């Protein structure tokens, strides 16, 4: 089978740098060209950078990386590397690498995709998370878990017992490089005087656990 | 085809061709070596040879015969001069949206200092605007590699 | 910002056929005809479905269609079926890079009724202002198909700088769910009038409005 | 410039064609509407695309007027090499014609897929190699369905001016059909 | 199976021209009498060679068929380049009413020769079965069969003795309008 | 010549064969198809190549095509070798049949060449044996560089 | 063209004295006769298929035969090397009128090469000095076959 394989993701402070690499197997690699094509986890897919067959005499870069990524690659060696440098929170994103031949007579696209790695830029350490209440023929309710690191966050309402109405949404990583979700719950206008409902949310890596209840507005 | 081209009286090297100054548009006279001019006579894939045999026929027959216009001159060494499929090829890539070759503009690689060439390969257009280099990169990378081994022999 | 546009989401009854447009400029669309589309199933890469606008992959169902007019090519799956549902991206050949990419469109086996968003939107709670920080919750829920795109306002204002959304996710009914946010300091909140935030589905939008 | 491995600097070249104009005719493009293929540096013929239309005979005296040499036989030859590469014709009718006094003219009604205002345009976007595309609005993957908006296509002789600007001129066009000439056409 | 060298292993493969009948046209051969030239899928010529005639007229009306395009382009066209094709053509009726193509041959170095000629490489696949004489005749090829009948049919399987193949087509094309006087 | 262009190998779908799976062959073998302008087999990849090209590039409403194209895919003189070999009783080839060498470890094959008919019936190996001497004495030089 | 022609070696062959003027027979080798299938530019080439055409045909076919060869001429010959000549005569350039041919013959091992044209000025035949340099590159190229067959 052909296939392409990355390696390198992880977690970089902000402004730092990280390497990454591509290998081939199953096919000549010096004969086609190599991109890095990076996914934001919540966004489509953005070209980065692309390398020409061969000797790497063509290269080019996006706008948006030009002067902070510098790719190469050895034939020999059957490897694709790209350099980041000054790594910004936004970089944050899937990286692939994919091949394809720049030729006017028997052109190739993007046919080969590797299986991406995960690289995520964050300067901030291990934080507890703020929890604040989202105060509301039905009515919703929730709470807010701002600025923790890292994840995950585990909440529940009323320690289990409420189930019915109940979604936590996905954590969010913002500029400041600290996650930040929601965790709401749609229940009866009227239920809103006799029940009680209380948020559990638990930060494991940060040692934290956190009872809010949420009352309505005054 | 069956023309064979050669310039007389050249001083480098025999077999070799030069573009003069008016064979060129906006541009000075560019002369080309033995080993890439050798391939027109052996390949029948190259537009840049068909040229050649043109601009030689015309040089030829202009110097050699007196003008009475001469068009029955060229309507019987058509066959012999230029290949006429590969006038095909390139209206069918026409046809179908491929990136073809409309014969006015081609690329070579010159080295700095050596000054050996390349045969000139065809400029594709596409859509009336000529193909940025990185869609075509890779076959410049062939020819770069290519350049070295005729080198080596 | 993505160079191609594509649309947030197209839906079809299995058999139908639907199309997803993939617009672009002058200088990468309509220039070249090197425009691919690509299928991404969750947690998998891009697998290329169509090549050279209409060229397709061998092992790929004939049932994908590509085509092209001017600056704006079009993917069509007709006879739609379940294993379809997925992310479908696009790129071109640029004249300025050799890839540029779409934003993405998913595909929807519509299974049960189209339901519109129930959009609940938050005030900055008293007890985050006393930290000195206003952040402004806009709860999508109970939405099908699951794809919306949301946008701010500050006195009919739109507002783009300090807001960060989720991607739909499945609630417990099959239907789907996102959140926004519009973080800013407790000065920006008290300056404008009101701030709204709305969110399209499907071509209709709804519209939720807070005051201080 | 652009440098590969290192040592190879990558170089360009544009050929003049025009220097071919004693031993070959080129054919270039001005407009939409207006193409042409120059024989000399005297003598030329130009192909225009106009809803107008000059010729308003349903015949085409070929023989009386192959009896007055006043025609030029080159451009006579090229304008004879074009009806003949136009294939699937059937109907004359559409095809109207004027030597008087050696002015050569050739009308072809296009208001007549797979039919006789096909074959005419595309015979002519074969000749009109360099610029043709412009005129068509279907070009682009459309061989048997090619057509246009303008109703007739008019061949008239005229003198060599420079007004070759949307495209250089070339041999390429009138050097493929060659070839093509007398085979693709009925019996009469 | 067999081995030569004691590595290399003889290896055959049959190709199915049925992929190229979109593109190009595909000549067959049924039986003795019945040959076919498949355009696509749907349409089709027959070329039949009985001694029952099926015209009787004694002219060829191409220019009133001509005005009216009711018949398909595409066959006109391979039926076209089979009369350029005849050597030596100094016995033609045809039938173009309705669309309905018709042609009829009434037939050494005579024109029975040249059409039976042409013919022969038209259904290149298997037209040796209908000729007696063919190996070692060129100019004295002949049949038993009087006349020579190319009509238009529907696509159907019956390609039996020999399998479609464009060779035949593609041949004669250059030899078209190339020995007429 | 022709100048039809068909990385650089060819497969033969199962589509394109009868009654036999698909098959392919390397860049080494195809690669006498540019270069060499007798073998019929490599004048079928091109009308194999551009019947599948034209199909996928190009909407059907189309016999013009292919009576411009001939003479840039097939060799038309080598049809008229086999005709000429018909007529004179040579063994011919019907452009049906081919047959090439595969190594049984290595999988290197030759340029499949046709497989003649003598009266419509294929000769048999041993009656065009020395033809596969002198292809699998070649293969083992082109095997050696 | 495409026509495949073919005593000590098959492949090689022999014109008769018949088919040579005021001479006896001669063979070519199989090197010479394998580089006419190779190159198409040869005019000698083009007369062996002539030639073994016309053998072919008188042998295996019973004459009634125009018809014939106005079919297979562009399968035998090089129409364009024919126009080659003509555009040489009329430019008065010495040209190829396809009779007479040289080649280098090996006065002890008899191996010779594909026997190019003499070429013809105004009904006169150029001079060994005239074309001298062309013999040389022959004779030159005549080393290389003998060191590429003795290096195998
Ligand atoms: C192959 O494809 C390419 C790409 O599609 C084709 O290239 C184009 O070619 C046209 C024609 O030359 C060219 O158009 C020119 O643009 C120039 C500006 O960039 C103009 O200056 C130029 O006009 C001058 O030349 C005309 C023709 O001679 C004159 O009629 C005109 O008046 C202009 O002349 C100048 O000089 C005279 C004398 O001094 C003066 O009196 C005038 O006032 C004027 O100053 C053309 O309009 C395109 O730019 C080319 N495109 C690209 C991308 O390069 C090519 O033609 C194709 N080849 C074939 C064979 O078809
Ligand atoms: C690959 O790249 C190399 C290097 O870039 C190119 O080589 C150069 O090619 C150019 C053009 O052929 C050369 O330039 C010319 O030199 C000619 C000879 O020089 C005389 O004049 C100089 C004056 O100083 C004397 O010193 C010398 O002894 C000679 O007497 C000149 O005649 C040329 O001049 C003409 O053009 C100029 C404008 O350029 C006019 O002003 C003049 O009036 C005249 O008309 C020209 O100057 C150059 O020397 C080469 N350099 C090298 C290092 O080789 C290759 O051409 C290129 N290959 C291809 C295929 O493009
Ligand atoms: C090149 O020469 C060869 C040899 O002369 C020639 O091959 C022959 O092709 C025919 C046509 O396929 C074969 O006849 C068949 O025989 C089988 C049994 O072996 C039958 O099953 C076939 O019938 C089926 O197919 C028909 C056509 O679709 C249907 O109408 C029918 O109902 C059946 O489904 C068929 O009769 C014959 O066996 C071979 N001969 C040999 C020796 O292989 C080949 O056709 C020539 N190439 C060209 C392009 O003409
Ligand atoms: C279409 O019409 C033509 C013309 O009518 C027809 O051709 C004829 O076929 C018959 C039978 O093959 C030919 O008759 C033969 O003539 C030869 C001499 O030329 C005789 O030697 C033959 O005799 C032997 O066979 C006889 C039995 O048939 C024996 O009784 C006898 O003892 C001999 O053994 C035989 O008589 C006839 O010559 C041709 N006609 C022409 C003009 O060639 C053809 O068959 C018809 N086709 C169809 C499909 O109907
Ligand atoms: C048609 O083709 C002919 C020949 O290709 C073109 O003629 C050429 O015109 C140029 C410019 O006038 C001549 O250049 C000149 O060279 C002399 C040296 O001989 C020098 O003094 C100048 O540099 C002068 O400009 C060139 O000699 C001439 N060629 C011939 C064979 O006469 C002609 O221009 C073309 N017609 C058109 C309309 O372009
Ligand atoms: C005329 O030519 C066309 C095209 O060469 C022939 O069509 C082809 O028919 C086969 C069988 O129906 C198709 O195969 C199929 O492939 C799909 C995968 O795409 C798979 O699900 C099946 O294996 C299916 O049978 C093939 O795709 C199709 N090709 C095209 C381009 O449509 C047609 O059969 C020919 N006509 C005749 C009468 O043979
Ligand atoms: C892609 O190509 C454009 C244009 O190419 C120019 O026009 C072509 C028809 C051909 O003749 C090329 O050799 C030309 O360079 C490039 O844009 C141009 O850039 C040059 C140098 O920066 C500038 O002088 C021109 O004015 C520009 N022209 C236009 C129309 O923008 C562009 O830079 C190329 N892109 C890449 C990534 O190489
Ligand atoms: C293309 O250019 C030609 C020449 O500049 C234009 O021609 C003329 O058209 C005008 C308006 O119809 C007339 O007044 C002139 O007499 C015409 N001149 C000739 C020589 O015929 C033509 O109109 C232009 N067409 C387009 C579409 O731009
Ligand atoms: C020539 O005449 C035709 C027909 O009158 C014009 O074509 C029409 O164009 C308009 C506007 O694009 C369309 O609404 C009509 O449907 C077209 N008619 C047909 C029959 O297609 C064409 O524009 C004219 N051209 C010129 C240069 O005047
Ligand atoms: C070849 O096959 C065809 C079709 O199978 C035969 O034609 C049929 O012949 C019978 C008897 O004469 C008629 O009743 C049918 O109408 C004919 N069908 C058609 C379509 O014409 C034909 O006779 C066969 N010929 C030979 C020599 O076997
Ligand atoms: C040459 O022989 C080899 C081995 O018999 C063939 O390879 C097999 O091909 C089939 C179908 O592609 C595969 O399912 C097998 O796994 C392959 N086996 C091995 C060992 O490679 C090969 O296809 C033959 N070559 C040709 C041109 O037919
Ligand atoms: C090259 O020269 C040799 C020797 O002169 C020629 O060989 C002789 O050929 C004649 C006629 O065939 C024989 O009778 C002699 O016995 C041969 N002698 C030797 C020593 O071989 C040979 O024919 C010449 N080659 C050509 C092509 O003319
Ligand atoms: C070429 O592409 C452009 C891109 O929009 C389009 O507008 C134009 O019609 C196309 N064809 C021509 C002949 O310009
Ligand atoms: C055309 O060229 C010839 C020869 O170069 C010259 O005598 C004549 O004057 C030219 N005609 C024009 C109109 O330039
Ligand atoms: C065409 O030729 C005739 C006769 O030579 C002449 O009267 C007429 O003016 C020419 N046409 C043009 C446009 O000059
Ligand atoms: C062109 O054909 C149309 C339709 O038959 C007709 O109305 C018109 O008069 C014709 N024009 C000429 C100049 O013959
Ligand atoms: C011919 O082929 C087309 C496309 O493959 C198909 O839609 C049509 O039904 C076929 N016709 C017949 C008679 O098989
Ligand atoms: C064919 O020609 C013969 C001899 O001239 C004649 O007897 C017969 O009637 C003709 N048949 C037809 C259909 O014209
Ligand atoms: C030939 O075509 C005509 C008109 O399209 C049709 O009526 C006739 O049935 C066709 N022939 C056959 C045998 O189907």
């Amino acid at each position: 089978q052909v296939q392409l394989q990355e390696s390198g993701g992880g977690l970089v402070k902000a402004g730092g740098s990280l390497r990454l690499s591509c290998a081939a197997s199953g096919f000549m690699f010096e004969r086609y060209s190599l991109h890095w094509v990076r996914q934001t986890p919540g966004k489509g897919l953005e070209w980065v950078s692309s390398i020409s067959s061969l000797s790497g005499s063509h290269i080019n870069y996006a706008d948006s990386v030009k002067g902070r990524f510098t790719i190469s690659r050895d034939n020999a060696k059957n490897s694709l590397s790209l350099q980041m440098n000054s790594l910004r929170v936004e970089d944050t994103a899937i990286y692939y690498c994919a091949r394809d031949r720049r030729s006017g007579s028997s052109p190739v696209p993007l046919d080969v995709w590797g299986q991406g790695t995960t690289v995520t830029v964050s300067s901030a350490s291990t934080k507890g998370p703020s929890v604040f209440p989202l105060a509301p023929g039905t009515a919703a309710l929730g709470c807010l878990v701002k600025d923790y690191f890292p994840e995950p966050v585990t909440v529940s309402w009323n320690s289990g017992a409420l189930t019915s109405g109940v979604h936590t949404f996905p954590a969010v990583l913002q500029s400041s490089g600290l996650y930040s979700l929601s965790s709401v719950v749609t229940v009866p206008s009227s239920s809103l005087g006799t029940q009680t409902y209380i948020c559990n949310v638990n930060h494991k890596p940060s040692n934290t656990k956190v009872d809010k209840r949420v009352e309505p507005k005054s | 085809f069956t023309w064979t081209l050669s310039d007389s009286e050249g001083k480098d090297t025999p077999g070799g061709y030069c573009l003069t100054r008016w064979m060129l548009i906006e541009a000075e006279l560019k002369c080309f070596g033995n080993t890439a001019v050798a391939k027109c006579n052996e390949k029948h894939d190259e537009e840049f040879c068909d040229m050649l045999r043109l601009f030689d026929f015309n040089k030829q027959a202009i110097q050699r015969l007196k003008a009475p216009t001469s068009i029955q001159l060229i309507n019987k060494a058509v066959n012999a001069l230029i290949n006429d499929q590969l006038i095909m090829k390139n209206h069918l890539r026409d046809i179908m949206c491929i990136p073809y070759c409309n014969y006015s503009k081609y690329w070579y690689l010159n080295h700095t200092t050596t000054g050996r060439t390349s045969l000139p390969k065809c400029w594709l257009v596409s859509n009336g605007s000529y193909l940025n280099e990185t869609h075509f990169s890779d076959d410049i990378e062939q020819q770069a590699d290519n350049m070295i081994t005729e080198m080596l022999q | 910002l993505p160079v191609l546009t594509q649309p947030a989401s197209v839906s079809g009854s299995p058999g139908q056929s639907i199309t997803i447009s993939c617009t672009g400029t002058s200088s990468d669309v309509g220039a070249y005809n090197y425009v691919s589309w690509y299928q991404q199933h969750p947690g998998k890469a891009p697998k290329l479905i169509i090549y050279e606008v209409k060229i397709r992959p061998s092992g790929v169902s004939n049932r994908f269609s590509g085509s092209k007019s001017g600056n704006t090519a079009s993917l069509t799956i007709s006879g739609l079926q379940a294993e379809d549902e997925a992310d479908y991206f696009c790129s071109s050949y640029s004249t300025n890079s050799p890839w540029v990419f779409g934003g993405g469109t998913k595909v929807t086996v519509l299974r049960q009724p189209k339901a519109a968003p129930s959009v609940t939107l938050f005030p900055p709670s008293s007890e985050e202002l006393q930290a000195n920080k206003a952040t402004l919750v806009c709860l999508i829920s109970d939405f099908y198909p699951g794809a919306v795109t949301v946008a701010w306002k500050a006195d009919s204002s739109p507002v783009k700088a300090g807001v960060e959304t989720t991607t739909p996710s499945k609630q417990s009914n099959n239907k789907y769910a996102a959140s926004s946010y519009l973080s800013l300091t407790p000065e920006q909140w008290k300056s404008h009038r009101s701030y709204s935030c709305q969110v399209t589905h499907e071509g209709s939008t709804v519209e939720k409005t807070v005051a201080p | 410039t652009s440098l590969y491995k290192g040592v190879y600097e990558l170089q360009t070249l544009e050929l003049n064609m025009e220097t071919l104009n004693m031993t070959m005719p080129l054919s270039c493009t001005k407009n939409n509407s207006h193409h042409y293929i120059m024989v000399g540096n005297e003598t030329g013929l130009e192909l225009t695309l106009t809803n107008t239309s000059i010729i308003n005979h349903k015949f085409c005296n070929l023989s009386d007027a192959h009896k007055k040499n006043l025609y030029d036989h080159a451009l006579m030859s090229i304008i004879s090499t074009f009806h003949l590469s136009i294939p699937n014709f059937n109907q004359y009718e559409a095809m109207s014609c004027d030597f008087n006094g050696g002015k050569i003219s050739v009308q072809y009604n296009l208001s007549h897929c797979g039919t006789v205002a096909n074959g005419v345009l595309q015979t002519f976007m074969r000749m009109a190699w360099g610029g043709s595309y412009i005129a068509l609005d279907s070009g682009c993957g459309n061989w048997d369905c090619i057509m246009t908006s303008y109703q007739y296509l008019i061949i008239q002789n005229t003198t060599w001016e420079d007004h070759c600007q949307f495209s250089r001129p070339s041999p390429i066009g009138y050097l493929g059909l060659l070839s093509q000439r007398t085979r693709d056409i009925y019996i009469s």
